[PDB]
């Protein structure tokens, strides 16, 4: 029926109920507030008290303050009316464009598609990005993860993917801001209005926006992912459609969970994280999937705290991905953009039977020459180039030209590169590296391979170096 | 002419190798002390968490 | 008698007072102790209130009476704080009497959402050649200043504050910038010396100084950024522009870790609590650029972070990088060698400031960025010999003293000489000498050309020919 | 009033009072003991019980034993009568020379001088030691990091600073032995007696001594620094002096804080230090400063654990240091006394905006030439000295002369050497080094500048040699 | 069931790194105090009791067998770490794969010196 | 007893590493708070008060003496670990032994570069 707040600590609120006890996952509505304050039931503590997590600030709450059970979990608008609109964790519009008037509402908690619902089909999604398409290619309807420490290029890479992949997509898209910059949301939104994927007059908008950024309390950041994901689920199933789902940044979900976990009275796990890190991520990630009923192509930016890939949060995310793009601060600092670690990024479709033996061979070849170069670097750092056999000097020179030809000017990063953004077709990516490996440009200088599109541009750049 | 060129170049190569080594030392020292501090802190947190859970 | 508006201290010890009663307090409501100390209702539990004490908890005893204030933690706000030195709570500490403050504002206010904003587009001029050219800042931007102890971090902030006098003395209200310096964990003498410096520069009149120094209790150091931010938001929302400096967030996070550990929150990486990112994220999100429909105002933040031995990969440094819109990294090596400001250009960015750089600066700086990029890649053929020759000379041009911030047009005049090759024949040790002689010459004799660059905001085909004239005429006249 | 002991766990004692509770930081006198046992209130536990930290051993204590609340913190004898005397943490004499007959007492806990009470100006505190004043000068009311250890003339440097500050500034000194090794405290005591800075016969004593010895409980060792500082605060506040405060050694202050914190059940921070590391350091260091009335300038010996400058302890300390004096075993072996490393020692106030353009450029010129001299030392062992250019022969000459002119005979070391001690004024120091660089004494032999005061004595020594 | 009815079975546990994490979660939520790396004290025992059930039966008991291939995931190649050495210290040897070998073209990426079979030639045909 | 009666005594504590371990056992089980390496906050004090009892008495007190040679076991050369740090800083100097000197044939395995007596010459005869 009606409950009373008995305890408040940050995002965690205990509520006592006299008659009916709301089940775990139910959305409670705090009475006597100017803006809607939802608490989600996390635990039954005993003695007719439940422990909850607030979806907004808890300043101003008093013990004894009344709370009503809504009778269900947080429910949000889904369907066409979400398109072009921006909503928050609890499905309220946040774009000042009035109510989002939908027929259907869907709960932000749901079970993951069963085993029999899985799709086993594999098809390359070509991005026009050289290092990705060659070494760790994306798959249509696949799970894609972009790993990177602070400032290394996650958001740039996701925006270039929206440019290169979303632009020419005949379905719907969903962008979920999770614990990132509010001004980035403002950037994305106005950019989409300028391009017309979002239309403020028509019903031709192709992208739905969900935001719970780093200005939100943990409860909100811990749940916006589920909200954004729910919007995507509708489109996948109730339209049987091809859906794009961009999330920046999914790490913020796990960090958010971490902030409230102590307040929920859990004994902490490794590095102070919640003991439930892997299952919380499992129940959330396993919903982000293509099913027999429909395809979700997902791209998730994944922050890596203190540049540590063994940190529980990123470490646990790897197994949820069909393709990983790992960005590296050391690679970035060398000026190589996108700062992809070509030996730490993998794809489940990098298989001769899927991509063909030529694509596969050139990739394995590039990777071998890069690994051989890497093994020689201790010797190089102390003694230098001059102590290498002629065979080693050749691996070094070819590898260094290959490293440079993996770099690419992004349309989205033109201000920073000082070059025009480029998109290289797959066949031309394969050919360029096929040729560098064959020794065909051992006569050309390193710098010629840096920040260009196709191999022809490298040649023409070498000529221009007079 | 040859040994005059050789002893200059070996003097230079050895100069550069000694300077590179010196940087690699300072860098590995900083790594060592970051790892030193983490091991101590990690070990303490394991202890604290065990005690607190009693 | 009353246990609804009043409570009594059960225990006090780890900077936290446990209080019986206060049955009617709100979460995050300011409470008052009989001893005059203020506190914040943190923990509301069935049998007690946990209160964070904003001051020395030696003054609180078991039994001490505690009263509600009814007010969610807030601070005095408005234009009366200008020229004042205050503590974390807004109490004056400069001994110049009470603040004639009329308005007040919560410290915990959520940042503007998506709709009220627009991309940054107004220059926030530091007056620092290297920053204004290579790492331009926009109004509403967040730019981290980051580096080891004693790398010139605070100096970047101070020269920026001092710089604003040129705009703040004029009549153009859009070009004005009010300043807030938040001192967290610093030495009190350092802060006293700082307001002295701003006073001498007559910069204090448009500056609020918020101060929670090394002997101020951890919750005061924790609070202080939010307090100054609130004072900043006053301007942001009322069609005005403010700049805030958090000096520094490293010392704030330490203070917060002290509180969290004493609260027995589970320590994580470097014994920091899980919410140490959120600590800085919520604060820095509040620096924003408002669109015209929300007054057009803005708050610009320069958070300072101190690294250990240049390790930008550490937990707190990466936290803040992952919040702000770029960073200015100051290197110990460069500072040692006397390259000052010690800015590492390669590791420095302004993600959003490019759009807020005056066209006049873009015309000279875009090719300097390029020529400096070509230079580090070769740190004896005629092609790559010119790259080293140009690079060392531009390096000398971006060297700058303290407390002499330059007008934007002065900076472009100086950088013009470099990027068009007028230095290439001079010896590097003579570039600094050239700049100061060349600068006070164009200021004295050629006021019209500089005045025109500022007004146009551009270097026109007319100005370019007039500038070529003067530089060539001076170069042959320089000994 | 009077309370009873309810718990004893090592150096932590719990006392229950029937009426009013002693506030935190109050001193409590245990009753029924041979010697005084002070307990400092640390927490109010509730239920009329306080938790205290013992200033001496708790062996023999009974639950129920009476405890008298003193009404204030630890109060110690302050004034000119403490000079030449040795006291402990709680103010007791430990030099066996009877009571310390002061009219005033002062509480060892006090807050830092308020913002209005601060000097807005930075001044040099001239030591009259050439290396110090020229290259890494001391700041009035600042903190200096003394790196050294044994055998490098550290006790002599201290004793001379005490002497030179009394002679030049009319300031008294306080030495606080935090974790003083008993053996070394005795030796230090007699070395001071032997050098004159302590006088048992008359009343010329220039230093007061405060020992917190190694075998004392954590609390005692954590507080002695305050005790010492309080003694010093008398001379600033009541007698308007520019005082000297020695802390030997600051790390042991930090470690005692770490121990106390561990004993009070507080969760340790990074590297196992106290969570209050920075505030413990802040509330003590901020007391060391220039007020409108006078100043305390502190010299603090620093141990760098594991030779890690990024260790929380030295890191925290460095935030407070305005200069460093680095004593070098290499320098001492060259016969240079004081054994100050002229390139390793730094100062925050070595700034023309503070010390003047002439002081600055001469120091820089000295630094530059000693830096240049080292660059040529590899070429010295290879090419020999007679292969250098006429410019480079002259730099070697001048630098070698500068090295020796940086040495100085100390008054405090007259007994050991027979040589008359020198206190060189700042202007004669600047002048002297100014002229060696100019080449005004190139004709002079190198050994004439060694163990000399002002540059006039370098001339008088050169004339005296055959 | 196969092992005890004169048949032979092979079981893959893919992977026991994740099962240890699941057990850690469960143990911590049961309020059992954490041990090394927040794992329960008995995390060796978790896997030791499982893998010991892989066995070869004598003819009296039917001659059946269960063979186990547990999988462990290291972090940054550290086979010497705690959990890995726990499991290595249970099994009859280990096959250690490395990315360095993998990229160099050694595929399968087996590190020979670090891999072992504790059964050796007893498990090979005479010809091999 | 010897020190206080005009006589001279030598005492070897072999070793103080093990003593600390024993006291740690007690503090932990008495549920006193653990610090670094689970040692309690009074372990420095424990050792400092033992070692300060070595002394050279003046003639008024008989002129007797107690000289202490505490032994500490390091782990893999880590003189910066907790107990070594304590006893190193308490004492008047250290004789450092090393494994690699030992097997090089340098026996006694004393590192002469690192070992130090801060008393020094004061304790040598003129001949030596
Ligand atoms: N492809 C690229 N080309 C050129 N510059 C780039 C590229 N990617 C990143 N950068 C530079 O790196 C900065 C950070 O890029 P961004 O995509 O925001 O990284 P991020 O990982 O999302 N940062 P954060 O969210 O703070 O952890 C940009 O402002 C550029 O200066
Ligand atoms: N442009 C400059 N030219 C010459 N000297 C400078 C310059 N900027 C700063 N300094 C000097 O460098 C020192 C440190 O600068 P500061 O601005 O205090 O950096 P910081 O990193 O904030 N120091 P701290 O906060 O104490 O770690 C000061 O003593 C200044 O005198
Ligand atoms: O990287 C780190 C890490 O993993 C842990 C940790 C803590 C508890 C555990 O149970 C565990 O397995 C690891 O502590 C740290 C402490 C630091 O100060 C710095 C770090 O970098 C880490
Ligand atoms: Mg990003
Ligand atoms: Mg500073």
């Amino acid at each position: 029926t009606t409950g009373r707040i008995v305890a408040v600590i940050g995002a965690v609120v205990d509520v006592q109920f006299d008659e009916g006890l709301p089940p775990i996952l139910n959305a409670l509505e705090v009475q006597g507030r100017e803006t809607r304050l939802v608490l989600e039931v996390a635990q039954h503590l005993g003695e007719s008290t439940v422990r909850t997590i607030a979806m907004d600030g808890t300043e101003g709450l008093v013990r004894g303050q009344k709370v009503l059970d809504s009778g269900a979990p947080i429910r949000i608008p889904v369907g066409p009316e979400t398109l072009g609109r921006i909503m928050n964790v609890i499905g309220e519009p946040i774009d000042e464009r009035g109510p989002i008037k939908t027929k259907q509402f869907a709960a932000i908690h749901a079970e993951a598609p069963e085993f029999v619902e899985m799709s086993v089909e594999q098809e390359i999604l070509v991005t026009g990005i050289k290092v990705v398409d060659l070494l760790a290619p994306y798959a249509k309807g696949g799970k894609i993860g972009l790993f990177g420490g602070a400032g290394v290029g996650k958001t740039v890479l996701i925006m270039e993917l929206i440019n290169n992949v979303a632009k020419a997509h005949g379905g719907y898209s969903v962008f979920a801001g999770v614990g990132e910059r509010t001004r980035e949301g403002n950037d994305l939104y106005h950019e989409m209005i300028e391009s017309g994927v979002i239309n403020l007059k028509d019903a031709t908008s192709k992208v739905a926006l969900v935001y719970g950024q780093m200005n939100e309390p943990p409860g909100a950041r811990a749940r916006v992912a589920l909200t954004g994901l729910t919007v995507a689920e509708y489109f996948r199933d109730q339209e049987g459609q091809d859906v794009l789902l961009f999330i920046d940044n999914i790490f913020r979900f796990t960090q958010a969970g971490s902030e409230v976990s102590a307040l929920l009275g859990r004994i902490p796990s490794a590095v102070g994280y919640q003991p439930t890190l892997a299952t919380d991520m499992g129940t959330m990630q396993e919903r982000i999937t293509t099913t027999k009923k429909g395809s979700i192509t997902s791209v998730q930016a994944i922050y890596v705290p203190a540049d540590d890939l063994t940190d529980p949060a990123p470490a646990t995310t790897f197994a949820h991905l069909d393709a990983t793009t790992v960005l590296s601060r050391a690679i970035a600092e060398l000026g190589i953009y996108p700062a992809v670690d070509p030996l730490d990024s993998t794809s489940r479709i990098m298989d001769p039977n899927i991509v063909g033996s030529e694509h596969y061979d050139v990739a394995r070849g590039v990777q071998k020459i890069l690994q051989d170069y890497k093994s020689l670097q201790d010797i190089i750092a102390i003694l230098g180039m001059d102590e290498l056999s002629e065979e080693d000097k050749l691996t070094v020179s070819r590898a260094r030209k290959i490293q440079r030809f993996l770099s690419q000017p992004f349309q989205v990063a033109e201000v920073f590169t000082g070059h025009l953004g480029k998109l290289v077709p797959l066949k031309e990516t394969i050919k360029g590296f096929q040729q560098i490996l064959a020794g065909e440009y051992d006569h050309l200088p390193e710098q010629a391979f840096y920040m260009v599109g196709p191999i022809e541009e490298a040649v023409a750049k070498a000529d221009k170096l007079a | 002419e040859s040994t005059t060129s050789e002893q200059s170049a070996r003097m230079t190569a050895m100069d550069n190798a000694s300077k590179n080594a010196s940087e690699m030392i300072d860098k590995l020292t900083l790594t060592f002390n970051r790892t030193r501090q983490a091991v101590i802190t990690k070990e303490l947190i394991e202890i604290i968490s065990g005690a607190a859970a009693l | 008698v009353d246990l609804e508006e009043t409570g009594r201290v059960l225990s006090i010890g780890d900077g936290i007072a446990r209080v019986h009663g206060l049955r009617n307090v709100q979460a995050e409501e300011m409470v008052e102790f009989s001893s005059g100390l203020k506190g914040m209702s943190l923990n509301l539990e069935p049998d007690n209130v946990g209160v964070v004490v904003f001051g020395n908890d030696k003054l609180i005893k078991e039994g001490d009476i505690v009263k509600r204030t009814g007010a969610i933690v807030d601070v005095p706000v408005g234009e009366e704080l200008l020229g004042r030195v205050v503590d974390a709570l807004g109490n004056a500490i400069d001994g110049k009497g009470p603040i004639g403050s009329k308005a007040r504002r919560r410290v915990g206010l959520k940042a503007p959402g998506i709709i009220p904003r627009i991309s940054v587009r107004e220059p926030m001029q530091t007056g620092i050649k290297a920053v204004d050219s290579l790492v331009p800042i926009g109004r509403g931007q967040r730019e981290l200043i980051i580096g080891d102890r004693q790398t010139g971090k605070t100096s970047i902030a101070i020269d920026t504050i001092i710089n604003q006098k040129r705009f703040n003395d004029g009549t153009d209200e859009k070009k004005k910038l009010y300043c807030i310096y938040v001192a967290i964990g610093q030495k009190r003498s350092t802060v006293a010396q700082l307001v002295k410096r701003l006073t001498d520069a007559d910069a204090m009149k448009y500056t609020i100084v918020v101060s929670a120094t090394a002997s101020d209790a951890a919750p005061l150091q924790y609070l202080a950024p939010y307090s100054g931010c609130s004072m900043g938001e006053y301007f942001r929302d009322n069609g005005k522009h403010a700049l805030i400096i958090y000096d520094d967030l490293s010392k704030q996070a330490v203070a917060y870790r002290q509180m969290s550990l004493l609260l027995r929150r589970p320590p994580g990486r470097e014994a920091y609590p899980g919410d140490v990112f959120y600590l800085h994220s919520r604060l820095l999100e509040r620096a924003a650029k408002m669109n015209d429909a929300f007054g057009g105002g803005s708050l610009t933040a320069l958070p300072v972070i101190e690294t250990q031995a240049g390790d930008v990969s550490a937990y707190i440094p990466t936290n803040v990088i992952s919040i702000t819109d770029g960073q200015i990294f100051l290197e110990t090596e460069l500072f040692y060698k006397g390259i000052r400001p010690a800015i590492n250009v390669g590791l420095s960015v302004s993600r959003v400031g490019s759009a807020a750089q005056t066209r006049a600066m873009k015309q000279v700086a875009g090719t300097m960025k390029l020529e400096l990029a070509q230079y580090r890649e070769v740190a004896l053929d005629a092609a790559t010999q010119q790259l080293l020759s140009r690079g060392v000379r531009l390096t000398e041009l971006l060297k700058q003293g303290q407390y002499s911030p330059m007008a934007i047009e002065e900076q472009v005049a100086v950088i013009y000489a470099g990027v068009r090759g007028y230095l290439d024949k001079l010896e590097p040790s003579k570039i600094t000498k050239f700049e100061n002689a060349f600068l006070s010459h164009v200021i004295s004799q050629h006021q019209a050309l500089l005045s025109k660059i500022r007004t146009d905001g551009k270097i026109s085909e007319e100005s370019d020919a007039k500038l070529k004239e003067i530089v060539t005429n001076f170069l042959a006249g320089f000994e």
